[PDB]
């Protein structure tokens, strides 16, 4: 079927300056009757998809003109002359000129910022949650930036991949950081078969990886 | 004015049936356009699931097999999905929508198997070696159901320096955990709890963050 591919994925922009997306189709999307039916959409944090543009170039009813469509045939380009704060979200690009509808994966608005490490926190299971024979070892990998960031966990020095789960936040709302938790999940008999527990985080700021760690045994 | 409107159950088990209602007002279903169901799934993507058009007649997606039907009730003015022998991967917010860029609020429908339950909540704290005037506490909410919670800290005065990471799924039961960022003047030196709250169990603990 006909698929909607969107560039970028995440569009850092900055309140007042000028932004522009992607879309890319796998199919012509001119109909029989002429008409080529691409839309853009946009949702805001919270609430539904809201129409944007609805044949190529043509603005909604209900939005500001700073909003532009562009393009024809497979290749087609969302223009926005000034971001504003109500315009952070997602952004989809929409086909309805082939069956079934298709929309595009969605690319991401987020506000630009100087790059961030982060503050990396190691927690050992509570003894509340040994009682109950089990142990989490949680790591915070706290307020960074950009969102892209890798954790690594070793039990005795020794790489941790199973029983790891873990959670980006969304941007935040007042210094545009993210933050991202690790969760080694264990039960008590296997957690206590060991004695050192260390979170590994790695970040485009360093290429040093920002190491934290404790031992059972103190 | 048009205005649409889902209703219906937000959780369906495993093996039964997804019923939603679209309660569609200012403009008449019988006069009209297509009449859409779209979904979207935790990974933000949307799908096209299907509509019902004006004069009764519909499409469905052919992803969804022959285990969707959208009836209509001209009479209210409504048109209703229904999705058979549903999944974890039905899990979704549904739309309701016409054609000309309308759409509904969009309810959260999960599916699982699991009753509801209220979280345990542990303390996080450190253990030996905190650097400078701050620190980062915290309080691991696990295995609950049905979403959501609500946490906070110091009966919500505690603001300034406050995450709560997104929940995840963990055999058939949430978890997340709230992280809280202090000076240590502040800690252990006065008190620091955090309260989380489960309204689908009237759950209220708090739990004090101790040191060692």
């Amino acid at each position: 079927d006909v698929v909607m591919t969107q560039t970028p994925i995440t569009l850092s922009v900055t309140i007042g300056q000028p932004a522009s997306i992607s879309c890319k189709s796998s199919q012509s999307l001119l109909d029989s009757d002429g008409k080529t039916y691409l839309n853009w959409l946009l949702q805001r944090p919270g609430q539904s998809p809201k129409r944007l543009i609805y044949l190529v170039s043509k603005l909604d009813s209900r939005v500001p003109d700073r909003f532009t469509g562009s393009g024809a045939g497979t290749d087609f380009t969302l223009k926005i002359s000034r971001v504003e704060a109500e315009d952070l979200g997602i952004y989809y690009c929409w086909q309805g000129t082939h069956f079934p509808q298709t929309f595009g994966g969605g690319t991401k608005l987020e506000i630009k910022r100087a790059d961030a490490a982060p503050t990396v926190s190691i927690f050992p299971p509570s003894s509340e949650q040994l009682t109950s024979g089990g142990a989490s070892v949680v790591c915070f990998l706290n307020n960074f930036y950009p969102k892209d960031i890798n954790v690594k966990w070793k039990i005795d020095g020794s790489e941790r991949q199973n029983g790891v789960l873990n959670s980006e936040t969304d941007q935040d709302s007042k210094d545009s950081t993210y933050s991202m938790s690790s969760t080694l999940t264990l039960t008590k008999d296997e957690y206590e078969r060991h004695n050192t527990y260390t979170c590994e985080a790695t970040h485009k700021t360093s290429t040093s990886p920002i190491v934290k760690s404790f031992n059972r045994n103190e | 004015d048009v205005q649409l409107r889902e209703s219906g159950p937000d959780l369906v088990t495993p093996s039964q049936s997804l019923s939603l209602t679209c309660t569609v007002t200012g403009y008449s279903i019988t006069s009209g356009y297509s009449w859409h169901w779209n979904r979207q799934f935790p990974g933000n993507k949307l799908e096209w699931m299907g509509y019902i058009h004006y004069s009764g007649s519909t499409n469905y997606n052919p992803s969804l097999r022959g285990r969707i039907s959208i009836t209509r009730d001209t009479s209210k003015n409504q048109f209703f999905l229904q999705l058979n022998s549903v999944t974890t991967e039905d899990t979704a917010t549904y739309y309701c929508a016409r054609y000309g860029g309308y759409w509904g609020q969009g309810t959260s429908v999960t599916v699982s198997s699991a009753k509801t339950t209220p979280p345990s909540v542990y303390p996080l704290a450190p253990g030996g070696g905190a650097t400078n005037s701050m620190v980062t506490l915290g309080c691991l909410v696990k295995g609950y159901f049905p979403e959501p919670v609500t946490v906070t800290w110091n009966s919500g005065s505690l603001s300034g320096g406050v995450h709560t990471f997104p929940a995840v799924l963990q055999s058939d039961l949430y978890t997340l955990s709230s992280s809280v960022t202090v000076p240590s003047s502040t800690w252990p030196s006065e008190t620091v709890t955090c309260n989380v709250a489960h309204p689908a169990s009237s759950t209220k603990v708090d739990k004090k963050i101790v040191p060692r």
